[PDB]
């Protein structure tokens, strides 16, 4: 059970990114707050 | 365990406030670190001088206490009345991989605590 | 002493070429990034994990 909550917990604060039809590597540094909360969220309870 | 199924106090404090959380996370002994947090020790205690079971992590640079202390309630942004904060210590001391964990959850902004210790020998 | 660093190997079971002997042989290490191993026998560059 404890890996099991590691592991949703792992998965809470992974960033799926969907396929676009325009890669402007600019857009893409949009997320970087999304992906710095999402540690957070994870290094955090 | 065989302490704490008699009834030993798991948030006894020494003459200056520190907890066998203090001490635990102070040694880098994280087994007893998750021992003692799943029998309810304070994980946001302070002993007089204001230091965290967390400033104790990141002064003697043990990341993956500090890493289990977060993830069970430790607030990275406490100060103690020396005035430090539980990564500006780790700053100070330049611990990376402390710095670098206490870096994400730690919002933007010459002492070292030491538990007692017996010196006792025959 | 309670937890070290982990080194992870990922090996697959992968049938050779002179024998058409089943074997688990290597394909990627992770040592805080990771590497795969190609067909030439080169690791690669260390890479972010994208799954």
């Amino acid at each position: 059970g404890e890996l099991l909550h590691s592991l949703e917990g792992f998965l809470d604060c992974s960033l799926v990114l969907p396929p676009t039809d325009a890669p402007s590597e600019q857009a893409l540094l949009s997320l970087v707050p999304v992906q710095r909360e999402l540690l957070r969220r994870r290094y955090q309870s | 365990d065989v302490l704490i199924k008699h009834g030993v106090m798991v948030d006894a404090t020494t003459r200056m406030g520190y907890t066998p959380l203090h001490v635990a996370s102070h040694y880098g002994n994280i087994k007893l670190v998750k021992f003692l947090l799943q029998h309810q020790a304070d994980v946001n205690a302070k002993t007089k001088l204001g230091y965290s079971p967390l400033h104790q992590a990141a002064q003697q640079g043990h990341t993956d206490i500090v890493t289990l202390l977060l993830k069970n309630g430790a607030s990275p942004n406490e100060v103690s009345s020396d005035g430090t904060t539980p990564l500006a210590i780790a700053k100070r001391l330049g611990y990376i991989s402390v710095t670098d964990v206490l870096k994400v959850v730690t919002d933007e902004t010459h002492r070292m605590s030491f538990p007692e210790t017996v010196d006792e020998i025959l | 002493p309670g937890t070290h660093k982990v080194y992870v190997e990922l090996q697959e079971l992968v049938m050779d070429e002179k024998n058409q002997e089943l074997r688990w042989m290597e394909a990627a290490r992770w040592v805080q990034l990771e590497e795969n191993l190609g067909e030439n026998g080169a690791w690669g560059r260390p890479h972010l994990s994208h799954l």
